[PDB]
RNA sequence: AGGGGAUCGAAGAUGAUCAGAUACCGUCGUAGUCUUAACCAUAAACUAUGCCGACUAGGGAUCGGGUGGUGUUUUUUUAAUGACCCACUCGGCACCUUACGAGAAAUCAAAGUCUUUGGGUUCUGGGGGGAGUAUGGUCGCAAGGCUGAAACUUAAAGGAAUUG
RNA sequence: GGUCGGAUUUCCAACGGGGCCUUUCCUUCUGGCUAACCUUGAGUCCUUGUGGCUCUUGGCGAACCAGGACUUUUACUUUGAAAAAAUUAGAGUGUUCAAAGCAGGCGUAUUGCUCGAAUAUAUUAGCAUGGAAUAAUAGAAUAGGACG
RNA sequence: AGGAUAGUGGCCUACCAUGGUUUCAACGGGUAACGGGGAAUAAGGGUUCGAUUCCGGAGAGGGAGCCUGAGAAACGGCUACC
């Protein structure tokens, strides 16, 4: 220590630190494109949903709020982005 | 304003010595006297173009604006043609070169030639003595909004 | 609750140039601590200083060079003369040669060698020296 | 913070640094303002619009897709409460401890409590007073709060 | 910090912290409640007239042990009773009941000098001749 | 004031001890202890350390939440889960080392960032006693609480540590 | 540099200022002293570095006088006018010295000349006055908004 | 609005209205309080004093009333009461 680049620090210190005590602050949540084999829609879902989010066609359930991300269905895939 | 026995006294009120000679009959067929209070005030058309008299008014009555321009926040309207100001100020107290809030309540008369409310800022002109502890008129309402007219409901 | 972000500067780089820090990590960062640095490094005190743009308040980090001995906010600002800028000199700083009593003026914000160059007195903002 | 606690948690949301979010969004601004007046029309409050916005669509920041704030375009839209959002809840939670009250006489937890809630209320009330948003002399006087809160 | 308020505009509460607390100094609480005009044997005087009603040996506080020839008289100008203590060897015999006498103190503002217990006060004159100078001998005690 | 009233136990009784013991000790035992409806508002109510905010040091733990895994585990001998392990992170009760710093010192991660003295703000103190007394006010059914002097008196009282 | 470390300078160092341009307020007429002249029908000789260019026809004049198509409000700070004398600080003056005082000094004394009796400060508030960093305040959200 | 005054003014009167001050300390109590120029001390900031040579106020044993006069509610003027 004594001597450190405040201004550019590691990308694995920043992944390590807080959302709030990074250089930038910023989310570190996502969101996800969500395929049910039920039908061909796409649903945007958020990766903490804090909801339980359900498809058109699928129209009963698609994901169970958690204290953080969201527990997304077993009968379900999913893409980050 | 016009309506509401501008007569309301027990003697008539006029502006004396301006007569409205009943012989001859112009269009307006009445006379009011008025003046420019001076030091850049200017006489307002309420005053030029009102029915009242006011004796005390700054313009149209015999009272005369010399002395200290003094500037106010209005917090009493409950009195007829006298309002009472607030001036606050910050008093310095060398010793601990610092300063505390004090402030004083200033009775003015007010023309009917202006409408003021709790909250107007308005500048006062010293006069001479009108009451016990009345020494100022109001020359001026420097108030645009009020506060009063945006506190409504919203639909 | 926050009160003076510029003491809160000052303070951080007072504890960091105390520790040995050759860098200090300064917010919310205003534009009246931006002209207090750039007061302090025209005359040598600090090295450059960058700021960052969060989009929220800002941020600065400040190069420490070691020639720092205390920087702090005179709070409340005082309003001055001209007469008690000497007495505030006397008072705040270690000696007649060097350091600078720190003025927002309505010329500016500047040291008090330049406040007494240019006649202007103001509020007493902090010191350096 | 915590105004009538001793906690110091910070859990806040940390919002992107990029205000023109998030180049992925195809969905217009315009059909995010008719989903957000059909939803107000459902019922619902601007936060839980918001939530249920983020959640089952890809609308991240209403702000940012769109040029304005959810309350901002429900008062443009004609669908602005009586009385705001959290104001409201305040004043519903204040009548939910005092109808536990009225029966339970020795909560003496719920009638400290209650305190807190009723100076957060008159506090809140104050600030929406000098702000305008709230009409002169409008009062929460716990008599009536039922009869604000339904 | 410091506990107390620094903005610029904190002068009234800072006057007023000083005023209230200026209470607790000895000093000032005096001049302040005029004791000196209310409770004090003299009425804020250097020195008293009095007449001697009685003398009176007041033993010495520890570790000394002695008698120490004081002598209770009453004020002339509001009949207070204190006690004065006569100053040099012998001295005594100078002052006599029923004679006029004038008292300074001793030197501490009040608070009983050395170790005389409970004496305030100190004969400087006995019959309008100066005690010091009936001891020197320099001068003679009239007859009246 | 009503109910309850096992236990223990201001008062009291009584046996010891003792010079005396209307103390300690032993055996009983009223009020209390419990409860309801009302009062009271005081504790060494103590961390004897006001509250809010910022920064400064090196660690191991632990509680709550969350994140991640060339991790394991009772189920399918290769499933969410739950339970453990590792790495983090936010918040908390705290600990260990040392103080670079502070302090009269004991000690203190705050009691630091203080003659290089200013982040905001509330309350309190001004040698020891008299005295939290007297009086006035105010609250209480009372006990008493809150507010609260003066005369006078006195050279120390007091803190921490050292040696005996 | 004939001027024995002794009295320098538009080739400038760093300062303290003002003005103009860069998207840059000075809201706007009233009559003329012809904007720090963005017009050379004329024309002024100092015999070859570069600031001492005459009668300038008008010609888009803010460096100027109160009538209102005239004013967001302060705190703060600069400068200035005044703020009795005495007292205070302080200049001069051999009261024999001094405290003082405001006197005195110099001619050939032939009928006289002359220095003075300074200066500074005296707060807050008020009054003008330059500045607009710091701190507060106000504006256009059901446009009852601005500009002609 | 009038009266009175040298004159403004609840200064007083008639009628009317219900106002005015206050924790930014009103109102009340105390002052061994006349205010100031100033004085003592004083690194800076302050503390204390100012009955008393100059300025302003007030009073002439205590109150009140008044005459004469430009000017007095005078007291080395008057009148009454104490
Ligand atoms: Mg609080
Ligand atoms: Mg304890
Ligand atoms: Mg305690
Ligand atoms: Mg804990
Ligand atoms: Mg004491
Ligand atoms: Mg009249
Ligand atoms: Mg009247
Ligand atoms: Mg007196
Ligand atoms: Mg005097
Ligand atoms: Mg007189
Ligand atoms: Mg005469
Ligand atoms: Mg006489
Ligand atoms: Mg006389």
């Amino acid at each position: 220590v004594l001597v450190q680049d405040l201004l550019h620090p590691t990308a694995a210190s920043e992944a390590r630190k807080h959302k709030l005590k990074t250089l930038v602050q910023g989310p570190r949540s996502y969101f996800l494109d969500v395929k049910c084999p039920g039908c061909l829609n796409i649903t945007t879902v958020f990766s903490h949903a804090q909801t339980a989010v359900t498809c058109e066609s699928c129209s009963t359930i698609l994901c169970t709020p958690t204290g953080g991300k969201a527990k997304l269905s077993e009968g379900t895939s999913f893409r980050r982005k | 304003s016009t309506e509401l026995t501008v007569q309301s006294e027990r003697a008539f009120q006029k502006q004396p010595h301006i007569f409205n000679n009943p012989k001859v009959k112009t269009s307006k067929r009445t006379k009011r006297w008025y003046k420019n209070a001076g030091l850049g005030f200017k006489t307002p058309k309420t005053a030029i173009e009102g029915s009242y008299i006011d004796k005390k008014c700054p313009f149209t009555g015999l009272v005369s604006i010399r002395g200290k321009i003094l500037t106010g926040t209005v917090v009493s309207t409950k009195m007829h043609r006298t309002i009472v100001i607030r001036r606050a100020y910050l008093h310095y107290i060398p010793k601990y070169n610092r300063y505390e809030k004090r402030h004083k309540n200033v009775p003015v008369h007010v023309s009917p030639a202006f409408r003021v409310q709790v909250g107007d800022i308005v500048t006062v002109g010293q006069c001479r003595p009108i009451s016990k502890t009345v020494r100022f008129n109001v020359v001026k309402v420097s108030a645009a909004a009020g506060k009063a007219n945006k506190q409504f409901a919203k639909f | 609750t926050r009160s003076s972000v510029l003491a809160d500067a000052l303070n951080a780089i007072n504890n960091a140039e105390k520790t040995g820090k050759r860098q200090v990590l300064i917010r919310p960062s205003s534009k009246v601590i931006i002209k207090f640095l750039q007061v302090m490094q025209k005359h040598g005190y600090i090295g450059e200083f960058e700021y960052i743009d969060d989009h929220r308040s800002g941020k600065i980090v400040v190069q420490l060079n070691g020639r720092l001995n205390k920087c702090g906010v005179i709070s409340p600002r005082f309003n001055v003369k001209i007469g008690d800028i000497e007495k505030w000199t006397a008072n705040l700083l270690p000696a007649r040669q060097f350091g600078y009593v720190i003025l927002t003026t309505s010329a500016g914000i500047m040291d008090h060698e330049e406040a007494r160059r240019k006649h202007v007195s103001g509020k007493i903002l902090g010191f350096v020296y | 913070g915590r105004m009538h606690s001793a906690g110091k948690g910070i859990s806040s949301s940390a919002i992107p640094y990029s205000r023109n979010a998030p180049a992925w969004f195809k969905l217009s601004s315009e059909s995010v303002i008719e989903q957000i007046v059909k939803y107000a029309r459902k019922g619902l409050t601007p936060s839980q619009i918001g939530v249920l916005l983020r959640d089952a669509h890809g609308v991240t920041q209403a702000r940012v897709i769109t040029g304005n704030k959810i309350m901002r375009i429900l008062k443009s839209n004609g669908l602005a409460p009586e009385i705001p959002e959290d104001l409201y809840y305040l004043i519903k939670k204040a009548v939910s401890v005092r109808k536990h009250l009225e029966r339970n006489r020795k909560d003496k937890d719920a009638k400290f409590r209650l305190i807190l809630i009723e100076s957060r209320i008159h506090r809140l009330a104050r600030y929406y007073r000098t702000v305008a948003v709230l009409p002169p002399n409008w009062k929460y006087e716990s008599a009536t709060a039922s009869a604000l809160v339904n | 910090g410091k506990g107390k308020p620094r903005g610029l505009n904190s002068a009234r509460k800072l006057r007023v912290h000083r005023r209230n607390n200026r209470w607790a100094e000895n000093n000032y609480k005096k001049r302040l409640l005029g004791t000196a005009f209310k409770s004090s044997p003299f009425g804020g005087s250097s020195h008293a007239k009095g007449i001697v009603l009685e003398k009176l040996g007041i033993e010495s506080k520890q570790p000394n042990s002695a008698i120490r020839k004081c002598v209770r008289v009453q004020l002339i100008k509001n009949g207070k009773k204190v006690t004065a203590f006569v100053p040099n060897d012998g001295c005594l015999n100078f002052v006599d009941e029923n004679d006029e006498v004038l008292l300074a103190g001793f030197g501490r503002k009040g608070k009983a000098k050395g170790d005389i217990p409970g004496v305030r006060f100190k004969v400087v004159k006995v019959s309008g001749v100066s005690l010091l100078a009936l001891w020197k001998e320099k001068k003679e005690k009239p007859r009246s």
